[PDB]
């Protein structure tokens, strides 16, 4: 009816949006029952990307993390994917966009990181890009060592293993359990016949820089055997000796 | 007597910037170039002109 | 005209030695030396890499 | 009658930390309470404004809510768990809670025993 | 190679704008006689969400809600 | 859920996964 021009109208609009007030019936688009039929009227996908960043910040701003999770896994996540795959580099409002996406982290990491990396086509620019924005936010500690369990039972990529650097960076205390599954995804790597790249052997580095001191005896010995069965000529030394001189409690 | 130990260290600190770049120097953006350098000029070469 | 005398050694800047680990003298020396060339030998297909080749 | 009731408010407290049971501070501890999803509140002795108190022992005599006191608001912080913490356990942030208000409960058969016999002893 | 000096240049940008801060707002909103009866100073909000909680911000002449832009008159 | 476990020293937080 009479909506359904003014949500054509308003698709118009957002098709060209470069800066600028925004119709107020774009800023109602949450507190709407139906948002989906409208939504797809809008045509998320002929947006720009200051639209998409200004989409973004309604969203997140207005509570209810299930539907900022929908939003992120159907909308911004393939927008982010299609820039980086075409562009080879991520725009200043997409880049925004996913920062202030972050500003809801519940949201944002069943929604975005861990959804990218069960695709299994993530790239490593991706992963980069990605890591680097959760690296730029300060994360709540209970949401980064379920992203951190989350991460570390998955099948490998090579983009993973970034991810799990860049979360081991952030520096915060770990679950025990997390760190357990750390231990036993490394102790999985022990049998592979595969050659690894410098990335994992920087992620094994990473956890025996910060997490030495809360490593038992046993565990402590079958790194240092992963170590003697997966080598590199110049990180293993030093992941051998930042493990011999380590400290417990 | 802490005053001539700062000289000391900024006497140091251009020293070193002097060594590593023979003689550069910032141009002032809050005066005009021409009137600060009014008597500099250029030489085609060191050696001929 | 020119003559400039000491100009690139005036120039160039002082870079300081490291202060690195003796060297063996000697018997030693001789043994390091038996040592990497004749004993822990890597087999090479054409043996086209020196000493102090590096890159 | 067997522990105190000094171990038996952190073990609700905790509790509530697994079930995402706090309104914490001032505000959320206030609209929560008047929204009546609330259950119980808690006072820190040591304050700097007194119509503040005056006020959360209105809002908990409007609807028989009931209080309890804890002599310092730091204490409370730590309580509450608002501290951030390093590797080996070290608290670093201290922040003080005033009022904290405990809106769902765990099943508890020791801290709720406890506190419920020491409401009835109260009332 | 050839490295540059790094013109350094002061520009000063330490004056920034920020938003004043209110101390204690929770003060303004219940007014409580000696008895302890809890008097609202604020109109509450009749929303479909935000109910029971959520005040209205007094303009000069009309309320304003905070969560869901509700005017009235 | 691994077969190694943290032993002893403590529990702060018990953490939500559910
Ligand atoms: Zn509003």
């Amino acid at each position: 009816p009479r909506v359904l021009e003014v949500y054509r109208g308003v698709r118009e609009v957002l098709s060209k949006y470069r800066s600028g007030k925004l119709p107020k019936a774009f800023k109602i688009i949450p507190a709407l029952s139906n948002w989906e039929q409208i939504l797809y009227v809008t045509e998320p996908e002929a947006w720009t990307a200051a639209a998409m960043y200004q989409a973004t910040r309604i969203f997140a701003s207005n509570l209810k993390e299930r539907m900022a999770q929908r939003f992120y896994n159907l909308v911004l996540l393939p927008r982010v994917r299609d820039d980086v795959a075409e562009y080879k580099r991520l725009n200043f409002h997409l880049y925004m966009a996913l920062k202030k996406a972050l500003f809801k982290p519940g949201a944002w990491f069943k929604g975005i990181l861990i959804p990218l990396c069960e695709s299994g086509t993530c790239t490593l620019r991706e992963a980069i890009i990605v890591g680097s924005i959760i690296t730029k936010c300060s994360i709540p500690v209970l949401h980064s060592s379920a992203a951190m369990l989350k991460i570390a039972e998955m099948e490998y990529s090579g983009a993973n293993s970034i991810f799990l650097r860049l979360l081991l960076d952030k520096k915060y205390a770990l679950p025990y359990r997390v760190l357990d599954a750390l231990v036993f995804h490394f102790l999985g790597f022990r049998t592979e016949k595969r050659e690894l790249p410098v990335l994992w052997h920087q992620c094994l580095l990473t956890l025996v820089q910060r997490y030495k001191a809360d490593l038992a005896t046993d565990q402590k010995e079958a790194l240092l055997e992963l170590l003697r069965l997966q080598p590199h000529p110049q990180l293993s030394p030093e992941i051998r000796r930042e493990l011999q001189s380590a400290v417990p409690r | 007597d802490e005053e001539a130990e700062a000289k000391m260290l900024e006497k140091y600190k251009q020293e070193r910037l002097e060594e590593m770049f023979p003689d550069e120097v910032d141009t002032p953006r809050d005066v005009a170039a021409r009137i600060r350098f009014q008597k500099y000029r250029g030489l085609k070469s060191f050696r001929t002109s | 005209s020119l003559a400039r005398a000491g100009k690139v050694r005036g120039q160039t800047p002082k870079v300081a030695k490291q202060e690195k680990k003796k060297k063996k003298t000697g018997r030693a020396k001789r043994r390091m030396q038996y040592n990497r060339r004749f004993v822990n030998v890597v087999p090479t297909f054409g043996k086209k890499k020196g000493p102090n080749a590096n890159s | 009658g067997v522990m105190d009731v000094n171990t038996a408010l952190q073990e609700v407290l905790k509790t509530a930390l697994i079930h995402d049971g706090l309104a914490r501070g001032i505000r959320e501890a206030a609209k929560a309470l008047d929204k009546r999803q609330a259950h119980l509140c808690v006072l820190a002795s040591n304050c700097d404004e007194p119509m503040y108190v005056k006020l959360v022992e209105a809002l908990c005599a409007e609807h028989q809510i009931n209080l309890i006191k804890v002599d310092d608001n730091k204490k409370l912080g730590e309580w509450v768990g608002l501290c951030k913490i390093d590797r080996e356990g070290k608290p670093r942030k201290v922040v003080g809670c005033s009022c904290v208000v405990v809106k769902d409960y765990g099943k508890e058969s020791q801290a709720k025993d406890v506190i419920e016999e020491y409401f009835k002893c109260k009332k | 190679a050839k490295k540059r000096k790094k013109k350094s240049y002061t520009t000063p940008k330490k004056n920034k704008h920020k938003r004043k801060k209110v101390k204690l707002a929770v003060l303004k909103y219940y007014k409580v006689d000696e008895n302890g009866k809890i008097s609202r100073l604020r109109r509450e909000c009749p929303s479909d969400e935000c109910g029971a909680g959520v005040f209205m911000a007094s303009h000069f002449d009309r309320h304003y809600c905070g969560k869901c832009c509700l005017t009235y008159c | 859920s691994s077969v190694m476990r943290r032993n002893e020293q403590l529990t702060l937080h018990d953490e939500r996964f559910e």
